[PDB]
RNA sequence: GGUGGCAAUGGCUAACCUUUUAUCUGGGCAGCCGAAGCGAAAGCAACAUGUGCGCAGCCUUUUGGCGAGGCACGACGUAU
RNA sequence: UUAUGCUAUCAGGUGGAUGGCUCGGCUCAAGAGCUUAUGAAGGACGUGCCAAGCUGCGAUAAGCCCGGGGUAGGUGCAUGGAGCCAAUGAACCCGGGAUUUCCGAAUGGGACCUCUCCGUAGUGAUCAUUCAUGAUCGGGAACGCUCCGAAUUGAAACAUCUCAGUAGGAGCGGGAAAAGAAAUCAAUUGAGAUGCCGUAAGUAACGGCGAGUGAAACCGGCACAGUUCAAACCGAAUCCCUUCGGGGACAUGUGGUGUUGUAGGGCUGUUCAAACGUCUGGCGGUAAAAUCGAACUUGCCUGGAACGGCAGACCAUAGAGUGUGACAGUCACUUAGAUGUACGCCAAAAGACCGGAACAUGUCCCUGAGUACCGUGCGUUGGAUAUCGUGCGUGAAUCUGGGGGGCACCAACCUCCAAAACUAAAUACUCCUUGAGACCGAUAGCGAAAUAGUAGGGUGACCGAACGCUGAAAAGUACCCCGAGAAGGGAGGUGCAAAGUGCCUGAAACCUGAUAGUGAUGGAACGAUACGGCAUGAAAGGAUCUCUGGCAUGAAGGA
């Protein structure tokens, strides 16, 4: 329906009307089907080399020794080739030739991005995603924040709008996640706090593109893993003057 | 010196453990003191055998000394009054990464060492 | 297949061990044995024997497209808001060279004045286009 | 098959452009399927319910009435 | 005190799984892409103070010299003794040079001889030329082009077919290569080089019409590019080398014009003026190492060791990480962002160089031959009487001409000009460079976490492993005793901890000892259920819970 517009100083100043995205029904299954596609796009071919325990030239000894049938080296009787035997090949492993892709069609894709952003508005589930504020949804704010420079005034807008907390608690519960994710470059396990969407590039989104757990993206770049990432919606978002009026037509 | 170009752990741990004897030049720097950073116009430098520095983590802390010896490859660096005492009794200096102290004098024998710390 | 289900149960829903070994399992590779062993299923899918008719050249034939005087009467209104027709002297003018069907079927009713002009029109379209006050035009 | 999107004024787009580096947003009407079938082919071209019964459902003097879908005819296109 | 034994647990040995870590591997993407007789790659041998392997280098031999960066230590994987080098700026990295034994394209002759013979000092072979000089030879992960060319297998047999122009082979060759500017595709009128991608489409077509194989055009895109010869007419008007004197090619034609289809070009005359292209130029981008780049190392607590808990203060176009004696935005390297950058690469303004396009003209001239086409055979193809190739035979016409329009011939209509030649970009691949990863985590991932194509096996083609982890710091066990002992053991000490030299945790199998039960009258799938003996029962299990009785209500049954 219709917010409020909140400046700087963190108190709402007009009222604004949201426009017809947002009174869009709230979808968990069109959610989840978006956010498994762009997960399943954004993947990468793997598997063993060609060859792998396979580039031997090692034949079976046939019957008539007491061993087993597997195939073994033409020197020695050390076993090679078959997935059971020790370097052998491994029997069904991955193909870079896989397609991880998945698909979902623009019109439901679409819908699922206009029912995660009909879910920023609701108190409930934006409070029931771990999220900590007390300001009262959608927070819309005044076009004043596309043009500030540094993350000094993002952490006053975000005080003074009540959204510090989350960013607070997204920096101090960044945490060391557990197994082979380290090793292969993902220390740490992060968390999701503030979503700025300014209506065009300014300066905001390097602004508050240092903010722990925040991400600020422009309303063409709004797919729905930043509205609800992890096939749940609810994320807390930061929303503009210049994003609700750049926004009357845009996944209709 | 190993960028976000890469950021994965093992590419950052093979660039610093094969870097070349230039850029281990770099892995000897300390946090200086306040007036020397407030004097130098840099917030740190790299310790040279001989200045006195102040061991600000481990087992002594706060002792401050002249650097003894330093190797470029370990990146060890070993302190004056800051040793072990072995089963012989002879005191073997103990080496210190040159991150744990911090500088607090500096060594001017090098006529080159102005421009080693900035520019 | 469901792998994680049958983990435990050795054969994983094949029966005995001996089955499941090769194309001996399934009678050949492909569509085989279709005039011994595999005549029924042949039969039951359409691989069955013979070869029937002939074909005309493609540059030569030609499948014309078709659409029903009842679907033309009952959007003609949808062709003038579209922009396809014109209304001219209570008379839908509807031209068939345009919207890309080559053919008129009667199938149906006609109720509205249509003067449509196409490549060719069956006899009943041609019935049911005059009995309605419309007319048939042949365009070149 | 289960779950969904859109739905005769139908559905999907493929390559490809946009990448602020493989995500993503907006495009992309070529083309495929559906929309009319029968026939080897030339060729021709149909029902926007004419009728009967009747479940759920609604109404009802609780036994009947109306009855989507369903079932059975009739009529029509084309081949022989 | 019952041995040999049995079962369960415990301690220790042997052992190296699990767990944790990891400078390796794999996969994908993006760049860049040749080198070699000015002697490569690859190999043999040598090469270090103590140096065996690998790596690097070559009798100047883990190196030498010069310009740039960096600056205080260096002396490889591999911080041992003694020396040496370095503030005359080394080590190290980028750029430019020097040295660069023998073999190897190997090239003065020769190889069971990596050396040897002649020394008249080495251009071996095939080639071009003015006989001055120059080219080719080998290697390169795959890709590219040309030619030759199977079988397993599928058809549930098998031969045409398929497997498959695959596997393999020979030649050539570059950063790309091939293709390429219609004797084209269409259909009644259109399009206007080629390549690649999508679609046409499992359609046409082929086929024991079985199994299977299987396009193109239209269309939508990536990228956009058009021209040069032969000839007509002219006739040495030229071209290459050079010691600048001259020589060589060429009248068997160097060069000019010209290059094509509702035909073009030449000869005759007329009109306009001169497009694209070649060269000079380096304004500016790009470009080597590399430079700078924020703000804590504050108090107490535990700890050996704070990055941690509790308090406190700051940075953030920079909360990507990695190291650091444990969880690090603020300690270091860094990071977002700004810089510097020689040689090279691209490069627009501003100039010089040749000129191009039409008009009318006609009994004029030229416009590719063993070629187009045809007969026959074979291969190949979806190509069917209608694919392309080429073996043999035949074989034209010249603008009043010739070809195509999926059997042939006639006619109309449409469309084009072969048999001579060049041509970026879009595309393909990964030795190499960088990045990324729901990838593997040491019996996995390359075979190799590389002293790994190594040890080892084979005459040979060729086959082919295992081995990762001390601790924060060696603080790597002083002194004493036993012992023949630089072995080993005890005592003793360093270490928070022996973690005590393939040393992190340290399983089971197996072995040794102890504890409980039983045991030299005893019957076997080693166990399930119930009841007892012995030992345990601290934690995690019960406390109206355990044992023993009375009272109340008591289903089925019932003395
Ligand atoms: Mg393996
Ligand atoms: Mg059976
Ligand atoms: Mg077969
Ligand atoms: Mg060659
Ligand atoms: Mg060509
Ligand atoms: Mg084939
Ligand atoms: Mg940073
Ligand atoms: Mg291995």
């Amino acid at each position: 329906a219709t917010a409020k517009t909140i400046d700087l100083t963190g108190k709402a100043v007009g009222e604004v009307e949201l426009p017809a995205v947002f009174d869009a029904d709230y979808r968990p299954d069109l959610i989840k089907k978006a956010v498994l596609a762009a997960q399943a796009n954004r993947l990468q071919p793997y598997g063993p080399r060609l060859y792998s325990g396979m580039e031997t030239s090692a034949r079976g000894w046939g019957s008539g020794r007491g061993v087993s049938h597997v195939p073994r080296l033409v020197n020695s009787s050390r076993a090679a080739r078959v997935p059971h035997a020790k370097g052998g090949r491994r029997a069904h492993p991955p193909k870079p030739e896989a397609d991880r892709s998945e698909k979902v069609n623009t019109k439901e894709r679409r819908y699922a991005i206009r029912s995660a952003i009909a879910a920023t508005t609701d108190p409930t589930l934006v409070s029931l995603r771990g999220h900590i504020f007390e300001a009262e949804l959608p927070i819309v704010a005044v076009n004043d924040l596309e043009s500030l420079e540094r993350t000094k005034q993002v952490i006053e807008f975000l005080e003074a709008a009540g959204l510090y907390e989350d960013v607070l608690r997204a920096k101090y519960g960044r945490h060391i996640r557990a197994g082979r994710g380290k090793l292969r470059g993902r220390k740490y396990k992060h968390k999701k706090s503030v979503l700025i969407v300014a209506g065009e590039n300014t300066p905001i989104l390097k602004a508050a593109r240092n903010l722990s757990g925040v991400d600020v993206v422009t309303v063409d770049s709004l797919n729905a893993e930043l509205l609800a990432p992890g096939t749940h919606a609810g994320r807390l978002t930061v929303w503009t003057e210049s994003a609700i009026g750049k926004l009357e037509g845009a996944f209709q | 010196m190993i960028a976000m170009v890469s950021k994965q752990p093992r590419k950052q741990r093979k660039a610093r453990y094969a870097a070349p004897l230039h850029i281990r030049q770099k892995f000897m720097g300390a946090r200086l003191s306040e007036a020397l950073t407030k004097e130098y116009g840099t917030r740190s430098a790299a310790v040279i055998t001989g200045d006195t520095v102040k061991v600000m983590r481990g087992d002594f802390k706060g002792t401050e000394g002249k650097v003894q010896s330093v190797s470029l490859m370990d990146g060890t660096i070993t302190v004056d009054g800051v040793i072990s005492t072995k089963v012989d009794g002879t005191e073997v200096p103990r080496p210190l990464n040159p991150s744990n102290v911090m500088i607090t004098k500096l060594e001017m024998k090098d006529g080159r060492r102005a421009s080693s710390i900035k520019k | 297949m469901d792998t994680k289900k049958f983990r435990g149960s050795r054969t994983c829903g094949g029966g005995t061990h001996k089955n499941r070994r090769g194309a001996g399992n399934r009678g050949g590779r492909g569509k085989a044995g279709g005039c011994k062993h595999h005549f029924v299923r042949a039969m039951m899918r359409g691989y069955s024997y013979g070869k029937h008719g002939f074909k005309r050249p493609d540059e030569v034939s030609r499948d014309v497209s078709i659409v029903n005087v009842g679907e033309l009467d009952e959007l003609a209104s949808y062709l003038v808001e579209e922009g396809l027709a014109e209304v001219k002297d209570g008379a839908y003018h509807i031209n068939l060279e345009n919207l890309g069907i080559e053919k008129v079927l009667g199938s149906g009713r006609v109720t509205k004045n249509l003067v449509v002009t196409s490549e060719e029109f069956s006899a009943s379209a041609r019935e049911k286009i005059e009995n309605a006050g419309g007319s048939c035009i042949d365009a070149e």
